[PDB]
Order: structure tokens, then C-alpha cells, then sequence
């Protein structure tokens, strides 16, 4: 009877997440309007044959949040379509031709990419971590291992 | 087995030799005591983000790490329900004998059907090199046996039903 | 345990057979209780007519008797002096008995005392019953006079009656018959329902010897 | 550089320290024991035990001037050992007065006091007191957030690094009355009262170590994201003059120790240290000082036979086992110095999960 | 799709690989063997069967079956054995995500094709998988589209004329001599000689004798004359025991089997009378191109001279007025392969297959309907 | 880890002594020699029976027995009394705590190894016990998995040819000829010298003389040839006594009579044509492997020079084409026991025991049930 009936989760109240990651100074409005005009200049860079620029611009602002969660998946699901629409032969450039932190977001949504394969292609995910586990290096999964649990 | 399951498979082998880098830690409400903290989950600024693996919506890899305990769970293929009996029988099997396996729990985590559970000593004492050689290594070898179980069950029924019916 | 010292026995003596089984039909026609070691020893040793010799016919051996010996109250007597068979155990039978019954509630040792209920094949040797309730009697007797003349008063005392009945060898089969014969005994059963939605580990807490969690 | 396997200890040691005539060294292991070893000709033998603890043994320190070994150990009570003049040692407790178990501990330079890092979301400072013979310690709470990982004194012996598990770097003054005069105005502040609020910095992950320039005017951090930044002060409650990150593409980094005044040696999860080179304008890893790659008509004797059909009836191989190539076979604990004067620096030992102890000579 | 499997489970060898490729991956003998004796030792890997290569090496200690018997199945547990290597041991591909060609020889029980079907379609998973005859491999392995195939192999020798685009499934004619029955000949008038040969590791030493030493003369009677003077014929091999053993006129003797069936008490045509009745039985129209396109395929026809001597009976059978051409590309030996391979990589045959969906809901009665 | 004895009870020494150790710890004679005089003297406790070195000490005035003949034990008492002294006085621990390794020669009557369990279960209450055979526990000594094992002790000499883990019962060749033979020839050669040497004792001064003055000649012809001119051949060996030996052609006649057994008067042949014979009894593959890998082991194999020899005649003997390599470690003396030892510590060994329950409730047979 009182065994059950724990008391310790109000008395000492826990360090909740946005006690340590930095907050979001942005709203939500603006960091959707950033993401709605982002879109769909990466749609039209894969239309026209130069989804390497298209990724790369894409790739310049990531938005994160626990109340972003739709436009977030929009912008997952235009970066998987523009990652799949890349040859495999000209990846090795690519990769070596970023940034660390670059690199870092690539590989962090390449894999949560790989969290949801009923509704992606999970061949192309597989191919794009293996080849920038093997020039970047192991560092770039070590970051993932310590993100943000918003992104 | 390979030749086949190359960028899935390297995927999880360099997932889990990056979130093996464990560490002795004591318990953070309880004193002179240590727990595995991803069991637990008490203490969340020790816990690293939930990670998942996946090559076809069948298969996933969910890896879960902390400051001093992984727990890394499975899911194998089962595309009909003659190897879902085969996979649930054997993998009870596996996880019966977990005493001997040091890296083992005896009831995976819902909805899969296998979960390891590397805690830190198996880290201290047992060299860490070759664990992750044993994981994918049972990783393909599972599904070889699940295929040879079938082909076992095929020639078994054969055999008694030519043993029945010669003599007539 | 005491087959395998019976078998040692045999052994001992170099007798010509001395199989496993040969022991067994030795315990089934031969072996019976004694009140104590020595006295038994002394009386074998005057009295003449307890030396048996058991006709084994093992396989080919026509006529090959076996000449039985001290094993017939040795045998036995493990069940109330345990030392013999291994260092493993050394409380006997009666003063375990004894503090099993004394470790109970205070209220319930009457009971506990008066009824004694045996069981299994291996209670079948004469004399086991009559040895044990003589053991237990005399031990409860101490117990008592030793209050008495702590205190300085007489007392009713208790009385222990060791019970044998008609079903010794299979008491449990009868009564686990007994006991499935009640209609309310199909309700205590784990349906295969229960099973298949609470998982395999349906029957792990376990519930006579000790309180789960 | 050069290394030299001083011992191969049974179990895993996640510290050590060497006394200053640098002739025998203390070690902890997995369990409540604490080890001593002394010199063998060539190599090692051990010396004695302690075990006036409870449970597990986290961290042991050395005091090279006045020649004392202080521990902190899981059950949240810390011993101070002073040798005797016939030769063993005195055990004194000192009351830390936590709630949970101790983790790192550390000599301040002037040896008069020891803080004391913990779980139980405080740091406990502990002083002499020859008027009672008393330690008494105080806890610095102000500030604190998640558990303490590494501790980190100054050469002004006030300033305290701390570097703390909740993802932020942490600096504050442990300057006490009656023990230590008052400090000269620092880059870092001048007014330093007991348990003030120095400086604060972010991280990519657990703060695993922190450390102070040999010239104090400075700080560099390991995150657990690979990430070492070195920090530069510039004035209190002013942000930083540049806050150097160098993201490193191995295992997280554990320990690190500044080899120089523009040097920094640091070893992590790696099995191997690294050093950098650099200045106030940026750094970069220079090189890998364990050699990197480098994976390196006769009787078989009767053992070595029987390994191998040992090997062959457990196993399905019966090959070499691991042949790894990095001389440590586990992570690697902390980094200390070996010999040298302060900002020169040529050699330094370091232990790990495998045992060893391994001098490193640049 | 990226690529598709194909594996032609022939009765001696085994050829498998990925549709498109210009060779075999993988080639194995179709051998299953078991221990037979103790293994006093301790450890070691007891293996309960050794299939393929690893029973070709350890054939010293070993018992070998073929599962495959005069191109019908015998045992199907071996088959299935034999499968499963291919797919997981060898190729490592798994069979969930590639559809297969397999591969049948002509006028085979319906069971045999019904099973197979039913076994790669339910035991193994398959998305697809399509059954083809051997002759329509070669033809398409060689380029052509007319000309009748001979397909002589390790367990049935079978002949299917086919006119431009079109078989006379009723000119078929199939013929139960095969290398297996070349080499028990070869075992048996070795004996006369004096060598003995008893058990299966011996009939595999008996076969690569035949590998490397056996060869189809021209004239039957004047090669038995030359070989009467007993000079320069002869010839040595050397055993794995290390005894040198001479081979004389049965070098040749036995070759000649596959043309004088009488030789192995069997009353039937040779490989050139039944090839001849399997064109005389066609229209009249397409004779007179079936002559000039003769296929030689299978391993059997790799022979020295076989194609001469073949050439010179057909011409002797047939009428002077028409001439007679025979063709035998070098790399026949997997010829059934490269048709097979050819085959699965066209645009065309993609609505050919039988998919899983289409299987299920017809049972394993539809291969009959629609391989063909 | 789980230590045992391991005891060798061979023929001519008791070589006894804990698992995992490099070399057993106790090797002494199997005699049990009786006083054989009135010994008017009392007093000093003298003892009804001495075993061991005790009893070659005092051989003097002591009847010295062997209680092993050709293998087969004959005297069950004096083997009890030798297990006895084995257990206590020498390695001096209770039977009862650590299990026991035995090995018997192949062939050995089952009676013999039915009654050797019986006594050491009866009696000694030995927790569990396994009999192995020489040859096995030789190739482990050995180091590897095939080879057959030519084992020759002062019994009896066998022969068991091992494949890869299996081994082949039906090639198994025992021949009686063996060390004790070996010297008793050379008793009866040095009776034509001059030198007479009848009892017991005198035969241990023989068996003594032989250990250090004998050899097997590389060529028999050439060297009774070249002993006629008697320089290099002879030389002295000091007799107990005081009085010197001189032996010539009896150096090398003695040894020979291994690869000549008539001498003795056998119809049989010598251990290199037996070799040779134990060889082409297995199958025609494992032979190629079998010549490479000759397992010298027993203490008659000890001669100086013997491995040449056997090569030579097994080179001579065998096919031209391929090596012979002959195996003759420096320390094969004590091979078997190398073998048992390294056996015993092995995690599958535990569940081959015959434990003593299992005993109890199976009876003698359990040792023909498990052990082979
Ligand atoms: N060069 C050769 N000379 C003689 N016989 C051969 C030669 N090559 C293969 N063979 C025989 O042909 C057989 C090969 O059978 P194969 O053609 O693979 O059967 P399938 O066509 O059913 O796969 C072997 O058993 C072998 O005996
Ligand atoms: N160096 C040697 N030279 C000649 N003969 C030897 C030598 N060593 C041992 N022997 C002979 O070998 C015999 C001992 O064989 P042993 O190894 O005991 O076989 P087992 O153990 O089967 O009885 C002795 O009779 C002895 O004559
Ligand atoms: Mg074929
Ligand atoms: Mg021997």
C-alpha cells in the first residue's frame, strides 16, 4: 500500500532538458517562414539537375524544437528526397568539400532518417553513413551520440 | 550474411563501437550504490539521445546508450510466420542461457526480441574489440539458422510422412 | 543416499553381486529401524537368526545368495542420525522436527504436535514411525520438566501421535486425485488465455514458501 | 616520441601518483584495496595494501612536499595517510559530510587544503586545523548543478576548476581565511570571497577534465563530444577574449595536462594521447604520439600447445586473440606529470582500464 | 530491381551467379556427404554434413550422394541442402530480395517442377522465380534462333529442335546416358586392367581420370587396330596415392559409349542416330536448316574430337545434296548458363516472371501453366 | 582449473601426475618384487613387499615380478598394490578428490578394462576415471589433428592411423614384439659372448645396459660387415659388479630385431612394414597425409638412430612421388602422458567423465558405454 505511491518526483523536482541545452531565441512563425522559403528552393535546385547545390543550401540552416515538429518533418522528408536525388559516384567530394559542423547536421539527419524506413529508402541512407563514416571519421557519430534530443 | 547486409551492418558496427565509451559511475540518488543508468532512466543529463538503425522496416537497431550501461536491441526478419515461431523459439532459447553470456537480458524490451545490456564491467574486464564482432556475427548467422531450422522442419515431416505411408 | 550406502555396504564386504538393484530388493524385504546403534550390534552379535542371506539370480548367477549383514539397522538409522551419509547435514530427523515445530506460531504448536502425517515410499521401514514419535516425545518431555522445574508447577503436557495410514506410498497422487475432484479446483488453474497475454513468466512467483517482494 | 610500460597491474587502475623523489607510486584497482608499489631493480614489486574503506576506491593523490596520500572513495568518507617515522602509515578520516559517493580529489598546490569532488551535487574543501588536529570541510552549492567529474586547482591556490557533469564548465575561489593570505588581483577577478561565481562556460557534453595554463591565465575543457576548447579569459563578468574549439574525429577525450605554456597533452577513449600546439589566435591537433597505425624450425613449448588446443576446442579459430596495436588495450584513466620543471615537460605516465602504466617521454 | 539470381542445379555441377555477368560466381560439385566413422578427437568442428567443395576436399573420410539422379531429384533434404549453400554460404545473398532462374531438363516429371517451385517459392521466400528448359538457354547463349540443341550433361542427354522462335515440342527426343554412366563404364573396364575402384571417392578419381584422359577417336574399328599395336596410344596418370596407373585402349572405349549404347546393355540409338530421327521427325521445310545448325552444349561435349566424329556420322546419315555444319563454342560448358543469364536480363521477359502475389492465389499448379 | 591425476600405467614405468603440468611428476618401475630368503635377521621392520624404487634398490634379495604382461594385466593384486603406493606414497593425495586419466593399448581384451574401472571405482572411490588410448593422447602430444601414430612401449607396439578428428578402427595393427622382448634377445646374445645373466635382477642390468649401449643401425648388411674390423663398435660398459662388458655386434643386433622379428622367431612383420601396411588398409585420399605425419612415440623408440632408419624403409616401401616425414620429438618419451595431460584440461572433458553415480547405477559396462 504506502510502498507504491512515490513521493520523490515532486519533492525534489529533476533537471528537465531545457535545463541544459541553450533555449531557442527564435519563434515559431519565424523559423517556420524560414523553413516554407527554404523548401522549395531545394526542390527546384533537384529539378534542374544540381542537387549538390541544392543540399548545400538546404544544409545552411536546420531548425530544431519540441513545438516545430511538423515543419520539421517537412523539412526531413525534402532532405531525404534531395539526398536520394544525388549520384553515388560525386559523394566523396561532397563530403570532403564541408564543414565539421556541416558534416555534423548532415550525418545527425541522415540518421534519423534511418528511425522511420516505412515511409523512406533506407539504401541510400546506409550508403551516404558509410561513406562519410569512412572519410570524415567516427567523430561525427560521437556528436550525434551527443546532440541535441530536439533535432 | 554478407555480400549482402554490408552498409546495414557497418552502420550498427560503427553505431556501437562510437557508443561504447562507458565510464564508472555511482548512482545519483542512492548512495555507496551503482546501477545501470539507462535501465533505470532516473537521471537524464547522463543519457544520451535514443539512436535507431534501420535497412528495411522489418530490421531496426535501437540503441539506447548512458554514462556507464548500453542496451542495444534488435529486430530480424521474419517475412513469414513459420520463421516468426522459429525467431520467438530460438531467441527464448538464447535469452534463457543469459548467465553465460555476460552482454545478455533475459526478456528483451516490447516489440522486439532480443535486447543486449552491456553494463560497464563487461567493458572493465572483457576486452571490447571483439563484442561488437560477436554482435554482428549473430546479427547474420540468425537468419542462416532460421533458414536451416525450416529446412530441418521440411526434411522431418518428409521423412515421417514416407515412414507412415509405406507401410500399407 | 542410504540406497548408495547400502551399496557401499556391499561393497565392504566383497560380496559376489552388488548391484544397485540388488540393494534395493535388499531395503524392500530386508531393512528395518533400531532404537539405538550399539545395543543392535550387540544383540546381532548374540542372536544368530538375523543373518540373512538375500538369493540375487542377477543375470546368469543361479543360486549366487547374498549374505546380508549390519547394513539392515545401519541403513536406516540415516534418517535419524544424518552424520553417516555426509557432512553436509548433521541436525537429526526428530530435532529438526522439533525446531521446525517450534519455529511456528505459538498458538498452533498443539496442533502441529498432534497430528504427524508421513509420507512418500522411502517412510515404509518398521519401526520408523514408533522411533520418531519416541524421539520427538522424549525431546518435548525435556523441554517441559525443564520449565516445570525452572517454574515449580505441574502441567497437563502435550501428546504427539505420529499417523500412518493405508495410502503411505502414494499419499500425494491421492491426494492431488482428491483435491482435483472439487469443482472450485478448475478456477485455480492457469487458462491458456492468462498465458498467451501475460507472457510465460505467469507461474515464476512463487507463493507457499515465503512472501514475493 | 617513447614509451615504456613501467608494470602490468592485475586489475583495472583508474588512477596513480608517484611521490616527488619519484621513487614509489600508489594505484587504485577495482575494488576497496588500495596498492602500493616499489621498485624492483628494473621493474616493480608491491609494497602494501590498504584497506580501510568500504567500498570501491575512486580516486588517490599524492603530495609530493609534504609526502601524504589523501582517498576518496564510493562510500563518501575520505582517508589522509601520513607515513611514519619507522616507515608505515597513519590512516586519518576525514568527515566530508556528503550524501553521496566522492569522485575525484586533488592537493592544492600549497598542499594545505584538498577539495573534495562529489555526487551529491557539492564540493567539499578541506583544511588542517592544528588548534583542534581537525579537518573540517565546506561545500560549494551556489552554482553547482549535476555531478562533478574533475577537479582542477590554480597556482594563485584559490581559483578551483570544476568541471562538472551538466554540460557547463565551472571556475570558483576556494580562497579560505587563516589558511591561505589573501590572492593577487587576477586576470580571472581580484574580489574573491569564499564560493563566488568565477566564470561559466558550455560544453558539447559531460566535462570529463579541466585545466589551468602553467602561466594561470587560462582554461581548457573536454566535453564528451571529441571536443577539447581552450578558454581565455579576459575580465570578470566580460566574455572571453576566444573561445578555441578544436572537434577531434576519435573517442571522446577523459584527463587533460598542459605539457607547456602553449601545449596540451590529453587521452580519452582513444587508447592514445594527443597534443596541440597553438596560440591565442587558434590550435590544431598536431600529432598522434602513439605511433598511430603502427600494428605491430622452433619447439613449441608444452604451454603454449596447450593454448592452442584450448583455443581450438572452445573456439572454431584457434588464432591469435586480439593482436591490437595501440599499446593500452582499454580506456585510459588521467595524465600526470613525471619530471620536469613547471612549463617544461618531457615526461608524463598515465594508466588505464587495462592496468598499465605507461610512461610517456616526448 | 538491381540484379537477379540464377542458378543452374544441374545433376554433376552447380553453376550460379547474377543475371548479366560473363562468369560463374560460384561452381561446386552437387555432392552431399556424411561421416562415417568415430572421431575419437576432441573438438575439431564436428560438422554433421559437408556439402559441396568442403565434401569434394574431405571426400577421404566421407560417404557422397548425388541428390540429383538422371536430372530428377531423388533427395530432396540434399537439394534443399545444395540450395541453401548457394544461396548463403557462397553467393551470401539473401533470397528474400532477388527473384531466381532455375533451370529443368525436358520431359521431367511434373513433380519435379511443381516441387521445386513450391519449395523456392514457400521455404525460401523468393519474390519471383521462372523454370526454363536447357536447349532454349543454349540457343540464346549462342545467338541463334533455329537449330536443333544437343544438351549432353552429367545426368541426361536431350535433344530440342527449335525453328525461328518456335520448338517442336513433339521432335523432343531425351536419352538416359550421361557422364555418370560414362564414368560406371569407365569404372567397370578399369577393372580389367587390374585397378579396382569401389567407393565414391574412388568414382570421383574415376572421373577426373575421364576429365583428363578420356578422348572420342574417328573410327571405331582402325582406332581399335592401331590400338592393337600397342605403342604410341598409351598414357599414365598419377593417383593421389601416388601409384602411376596406364590407360590403353579403354581411353577411348569408353567414349564411344554415347554412340554404341549397346556397350552398357542399354538397346537405344547413339547421340547421332537419335539426333538424326529428332530432325527426320520435324517438317520437311525446316530440315534443311536444322542440318546446317547443329548445337553442341553441357559438359559431356567437351570431349577432344568429339564434334569431327558427330559431323562425319550425321553426314554419312544424312543425304549428300545438303550439307552438314556443326557448332561448339568453346566456352559450351556453361553455354546453359549465358542463355540463362541472357534471358533474365531482357526488358522483355520482366512480365514473364511469376511473382509470389501471382502464385498464392493459383497454387503450385501454375508453373505447369505458365513456364510452360 | 579442475586439476586430475593423469595415470599412465604403462607396461615398464608408472608415469603419474597432475593435470596442466608440463611434465609428470612421478615415473617409476611397475615391480613388486617379494624377499626370497629366510632373513634369520629381526628387527629394522622389514616389509612383505616392496613396489617401485624401493624394490630396484633392493632387488638384490628381492623376486622381482612384472604385474602387466603384453599389455594385459595378470597380477590384479600387485596392479592394486601399485595404484595403491601410486596415490599415497608418491603424488600423496586421496583418490577420492581429483578424477583419473588411464590408457590401455588398442585391442586389449575387454575383461582387462572392464576390471581396471571396477577396482578404481570399487575401491579407490575415485570421483570419475576415463580410458583413453596411447596413440590419441600421442597425437595430441604431438600437436595435430592427422598422421598415424606408430606407439611402441615395453608391452606391446600399435599402430593407429588418425585422419582429420576421425580415426579408422578397422587399420588398427598391434604387434606383440616390444621393449621386453627386445631384452630378453639380448639376454640370450649375450650368453654366446660369454656374459650370463639369468634372474631378475641380472634381466634389470640388462634392461639397464641396453638404456645406454645400443642403437639402431641406418644399414644392417654394411654394418655386420664393417663390425668384423671391430675399431669403432664396441665399447666398455661397467657392470654392477665391478667387472667390465664388452659388446660388439650385440649393440645393434638387439634393436634390429624390430624391423626383423624373425629373429625372435615370428612370422610377422617389422614395425616399417607394418607401418606401411596399417597405411594402405585406410582409404586411397587420406594416405597422401598419413605418409607426411609419422607420430614416433614410446619409450622403445627411444635408440639412437631409429628414425632414420624408419624412414629410409618406409621411403624404400612407399611410392617414389611423394615425402615421407618422419615425427621424433626429444621429448616422446613420456608422449603419452604429454597428451593425457592436455587432454584432461579441456572445458568439452567434463561431460566424457563416467561419473560415479553413473557408475553406480549402470554397473562395469558404463566404461565400454562411453569411454569407447
Ligand atoms: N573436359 C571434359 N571432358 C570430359 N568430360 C567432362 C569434361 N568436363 C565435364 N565433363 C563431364 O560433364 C559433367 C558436367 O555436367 P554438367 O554439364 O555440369 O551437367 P548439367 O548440364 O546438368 O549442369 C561432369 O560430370 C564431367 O564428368
Ligand atoms: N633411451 C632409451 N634407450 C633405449 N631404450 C629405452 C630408452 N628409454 C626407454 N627405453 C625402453 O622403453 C621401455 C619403457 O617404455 P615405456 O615408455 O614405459 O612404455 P609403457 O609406458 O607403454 O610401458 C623400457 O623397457 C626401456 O627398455
Ligand atoms: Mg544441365
Ligand atoms: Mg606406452
Amino acid at each position: 500500500t504506502f510502498r507504491t505511491l512515490d513521493v520523490d518526483s515532486i519533492t525534489e523536482p529533476v533537471l528537465t532538458e531545457q535545463d541544459i541545452f541553450p533555449i531557442r531565441n527564435e519563434t515559431a512563425e519565424q523559423v517556420q517562414a524560414a523553413v516554407s522559403q527554404l523548401i522549395p528552393q531545394a526542390r527546384s535546385a533537384i529539378q534542374t539537375g544540381n542537387a549538390l547545390q541544392g543540399l548545400k543550401t538546404l544544409l545552411s540552416y536546420v531548425p530544431y524544437g519540441n513545438d516545430v515538429q511538423e515543419v520539421r518533418t517537412q523539412y526531413l522528408n525534402a532532405f531525404v528526397d534531395v539526398l536520394s536525388n544525388i549520384r553515388a559516384a560525386d559523394i566523396p567530394a561532397f563530403v570532403k568539400e564541408c564543414s565539421t559542423e556541416e558534416i555534423d547536421n548532415i550525418v545527425n539527419f541522415i540518421y534519423r532518417g534511418l528511425a522511420n524506413p516505412q515511409a523512406y529508402n533506407s539504401s541510400v541512407l546506409l550508403n551516404w553513413h558509410e561513406k562519410v563514416v569512412e572519410i570524415s571519421g567516427i567523430g561525427c557519430i560521437v556528436r550525434v551520440l551527443n546532440s541535441r534530443p530536439d533535432l | 550474411m554478407s555480400n549482402t547486409l554490408r552498409p546495414y551492418l557497418n552502420a550498427v558496427r560503427s553505431t556501437l563501437t562510437a557508443s561504447l565509451a562507458l565510464e564508472e559511475f555511482s548512482s545519483e540518488i542512492v548512495e555507496r550504490q551503482s546501477q545501470p543508468e539507462v535501465e533505470v532512466g532516473r537521471s537524464p543529463e547522463i543519457l544520451l539521445k535514443p539512436l535507431v538503425v534501420s535497412r528495411n522496416e522489418q530490421e531496426q537497431c535501437l540503441i539506447e546508450s548512458s554514462v556507464n550501461s548500453v542496451r542495444f536491441s534488435i529486430r530480424i526478419k521474419q517475412v513469414d510466420e513459420i520463421e516468426r515461431i522459429l525467431v520467438r523459439k530460438f531467441m527464448q532459447f538464447l535469452m534463457g542461457r543469459a548467465e553465460s553470456f555476460f552482454i545478455l537480458r533475459r526478456k528483451p524490451v516490447q516489440g522486439y526480441d532480443i535486447s543486449f545490456l552491456i553494463t560497464n564491467y563487461h567493458t572493465e574486464e572483457m576486452l571490447k574489440h571483439k563484442l561488437v564482432d560477436f554482435i554482428i556475427e549473430f546479427m547474420e548467422e540468425v537468419d542462416a539458422e532460421i533458414s536451416e531450422m525450416k529446412l530441418f522442419l521440411n526434411g522431418r515431416a518428409r521423412l515421417v510422412a514416407e515412414t507412415y505411408l509405406s507401410c500399407f | 543416499d542410504v540406497t548408495y550406502f547400502v551399496q557401499s555396504l556391499l561393497r565392504d564386504r566383497n560380496e559376489p553381486d552388488s548391484s544397485l538393484k540388488t540393494a534395493e530388493r535388499i531395503k524392500e524385504e530386508c531393512c528395518y529401524v533400531c532404537p539405538d546403534i550399539v545395543k543392535e550390534f550387540s544383540r546381532f552379535d548374540r542372536e544368530p537368526d538375523r543373518y540373512l542371506k538375500y538369493a540375487s539370480e542377477s543375470i546368469t548367477g543361479h543360486s549366487t545368495t547374498i549374505d546380508v549383514g549390519f547394513e539392515r539397522f545401519l541403513a536406516p538409522e540415516i534418517f535419524f542420525n544424518p552424520e553417516i551419509a555426509s557432512s553436509d547435514f548433521l541436525t537429526p530427523l526428530p530435532e529438526l522436527v522439533d525446531n521446525v515445530v517450534q519455529s511456528s506460531p505459538i498458538d498452533v504448536r498443539k496442533g502441529l504436535y498432534k497430528n504427524i502425517v508421513l509420507s512418500g515410499g522411502s517412510t515404509l521401514f518398521k519401526n520408523f514411525g514408533n522411533r520418531l514419535q519416541r524421539d520427538l516425545k522424549r525431546i518435548v518431555d525435556e523441554r517441559i520438566h525443564r520449565s516445570e522445574m525452572l517454574s515449580g508447577a505441574k502441567s497437563g503436557g502435550v501428546d504427539v501421535n505420529v499417523i500412518s495410514h493405508k495410502r503411505q506410498r502414494n499419499a500425494v497422487w491421492f491426494g492431488g486425485s482428491l483435491l482435483a475432484q472439487t469443482p472450485e479446483f478448475g478456477s485455480y488453474c492457469h487458462t491458456k488465455a492468462d498465458y498467451e497475454e501475460y507472457g510465460a513468466s505467469i507461474a515464476r512467483r512463487y507463493q507457499i514458501f515465503g512472501n514475493s517482494l | 616520441a617513447t614509451s615504456q610500460v613501467l608494470h602490468i597491474l592485475p586489475k583495472p587502475s583508474y588512477e596513480h601518483a608517484f611521490n616527488s623523489q619519484r621513487t614509489e607510486f600508489v594505484t587504485t584497482t577495482a575494488t576497496n584495496q588500495v596498492e602500493l608499489y616499489e621498485q624492483d631493480g628494473n621493474g616493480w614489486k608491491h609494497a602494501r595494501t590498504f584497506s580501510d574503506h568500504d567500498k570501491i576506491v575512486t580516486c588517490v593523490d599524492w603530495a609530493p612536499k609534504s609526502n601524504r596520500i589523501v582517498t576518496c572513495s564510493q562510500d563518501r568518507n575520505a582517508y589522509v595517510y601520513e607515513k611514519r617515522p619507522d616507515g608505515t602509515w597513519k590512516q586519518t578520516l576525514v568527515l566530508l559530510r556528503l550524501n553521496r559517493a566522492a569522485t575525484f580529489v586533488r592537493w592544492s598546490p600549497n598542499e594545505d587544503k584538498f577539495a573534495v569532488g562529489s555526487g551529491a551535487r557539492v564540493i567539499s574543501v578541506c583544511y588542517f586545523e592544528q588548534e583542534n588536529d581537525w579537518w573540517v570541510s565546506k561545500h560549494l552549492k551556489r552554482p553547482l548543478r549535476s555531478t562533478i567529474l574533475s577537479l582542477d586547482w590554480h597556482p594563485n591556490n584559490v581559483l578551483l576548476a570544476a568541471g562538472c557533469a551538466d554540460r557547463k564548465a565551472y571556475v570558483l575561489s576556494a580562497y579560505v581565511r587563516d589558511v591561505d593570505a589573501k590572492p593577487e588581483a587576477s586576470v580571472w577577478g581580484s574580489r574573491l570571497p569564499f564560493n563566488t561565481v568565477c566564470a561559466e562556460y558550455p560544453s558539447g557534453g559531460w566535462v570529463h577534465a579541466v585545466g589551468f595554463s602553467p602561466s594561470g591565465n587560462a582554461l581548457a575543457y573536454a566535453g564528451h563530444d571529441s571536443s577539447v576548447t581552450i578558454a581565455y579569459p579576459s575580465a570578470p563578468e566580460q566574455p572571453p577574449r576566444a573561445l578555441i574549439t578544436v572537434k577531434l574525429s576519435q573517442l571522446p577525450l577523459r584527463s587533460l595536462l598542459w605539457a607547456n605554456e602553449s601545449a596540451i597533452v590529453a587521452a580519452g577513449y582513444n587508447y592514445s594521447p594527443i597534443l596541440l600546439q597553438g596560440n591565442e589566435s587558434g590550435w590544431a591537433h598536431t600529432r598522434d604520439l602513439d605511433a598511430g597505425t603502427s600494428k605491430t624450425e622452433g619447439p613449441v613449448s608444452f604451454t603454449a600447445l596447450r593454448s592452442t588446443f584450448r583455443n581450438m576446442d572452445l573456439k572454431g579459430s584457434s588464432q591469435s586473440i586480439s593482436s591490437l596495436p595501440t599499446v593500452h588495450q582499454n580506456m585510459i584513466a588521467t595524465l600526470r606529470p613525471y619530471a620536469g620543471t613547471p612549463g617544461n615537460i618531457t615526461a608524463f605516465t598515465s594508466s588505464g582500464t587495462d592496468g598499465r602504466v605507461v610512461l610517456w617521454t616526448l | 530491381e538491381t540484379t537477379a539470381l540464377v542458378c543452374d542445379n544441374g545433376s554433376g555441377l552447380v553453376k550460379a551467379g547474377f543475371a548479366g555477368d560473363d562468369a560463374p560466381r560460384a561452381v561446386f560439385p552437387s555432392i552431399v556427404g556424411r561421416p562415417r566413422h568415430q572421431g575419437v578427437m576432441v573438438g575439431m568442428g564436428q560438422k554433421d554434413s559437408y556439402v559441396g567443395d568442403e565434401a569434394q576436399s574431405k571426400r577421404g573420410i566421407l560417404t557422397l550422394k548425388y541428390p540429383i539422379e538422371h536430372g530428377i531429384i531423388t533427395n530432396w533434404d540434399d537439394m534443399e541442402k545444395i540450395w541453401h549453400h548457394t544461396f548463403y554460404n557462397e553467393l551470401r545473398v539473401a533470397p528474400e530480395e532477388h527473384p531466381t532462374l532455375l533451370t529443368e531438363a525436358p520431359l521431367n516429371p511434373k513433380a519435379n517442377r511443381e516441387k521445386m517451385t513450391q519449395i523456392m517459392f514457400e521455404t525460401f521466400n523468393v519474390p519471383a522465380m521462372y523454370v526454363a528448359i536447357q536447349a532454349v538457354l543454349s540457343l540464346y547463349a549462342s545467338g541463334r534462333t533455329t537449330g536443333i540443341v544437343l544438351d549432353s550433361g552429367d545426368g541426361v542427354t536431350h535433344n530440342v529442335p527449335i525453328y525461328e522462335g518456335y520448338a517442336l515440342p513433339h521432335a523432343i527426343m531425351r536419352l538416359d546416358l550421361a557422364g555418370r554412366d560414362l564414368t560406371d563404364y569407365l569404372m567397370k573396364i578399369l577393372t580389367e586392367r587390374g585397378y579396382s575402384f569401389v567407393t565414391t571417392a574412388e568414382r570421383e578419381i574415376v572421373r577426373d581420370i575421364k576429365e583428363k584422359l578420356c578422348y572420342v577417336a574417328l573410327d571405331f574399328e582402325n582406332e581399335m587396330a592401331t590400338a592393337a599395336s600397342s605403342s604410341s596410344l598409351e598414357k599414365s596418370y598419377e593417383l593421389p596415392d601416388g601409384q602411376v596407373i596406364t590407360i590403353g585402349n579403354e581411353r577411348f572405349r569408353c567414349p564411344e559409349t554415347l554412340f554404341q549404347p549397346s556397350f552398357i546393355g542399354m538397346e537405344s540409338a547413339g547421340i547421332h542416330e537419335t539426333t538424326y530421327n529428332s530432325i527426320m521427325k520435324c517438317d520437311i521445310d525446316i530440315r534443311k536448316d536444322l542440318y546446317a545448325n547443329n548445337v553442341m552444349s553441357g559438359g559431356t561435349t567437351m570431349y577432344p574430337g568429339i564434334a569431327d566424329r558427330m559431323q562425319k556420322e550425321i553426314t554419312a546419315l544424312a543425304p549428300s545434296t545438303m550439307k552438314i555444319k556443326i557448332i561448339a563454342p568453346p566456352e559450351r560448358k556453361y553455354s546453359v548458363w549465358i542463355g540463362g543469364s541472357i534471358l533474365a536480363s531482357l526488358s522483355t521477359f520482366q512480365q514473364m516472371w511469376i511473382t509470389k502475389q501471382e502464385y498464392d492465389e493459383a497454387g503450385p499448379s501454375i508453373v505447369h501453366r505458365k513456364c510452360f
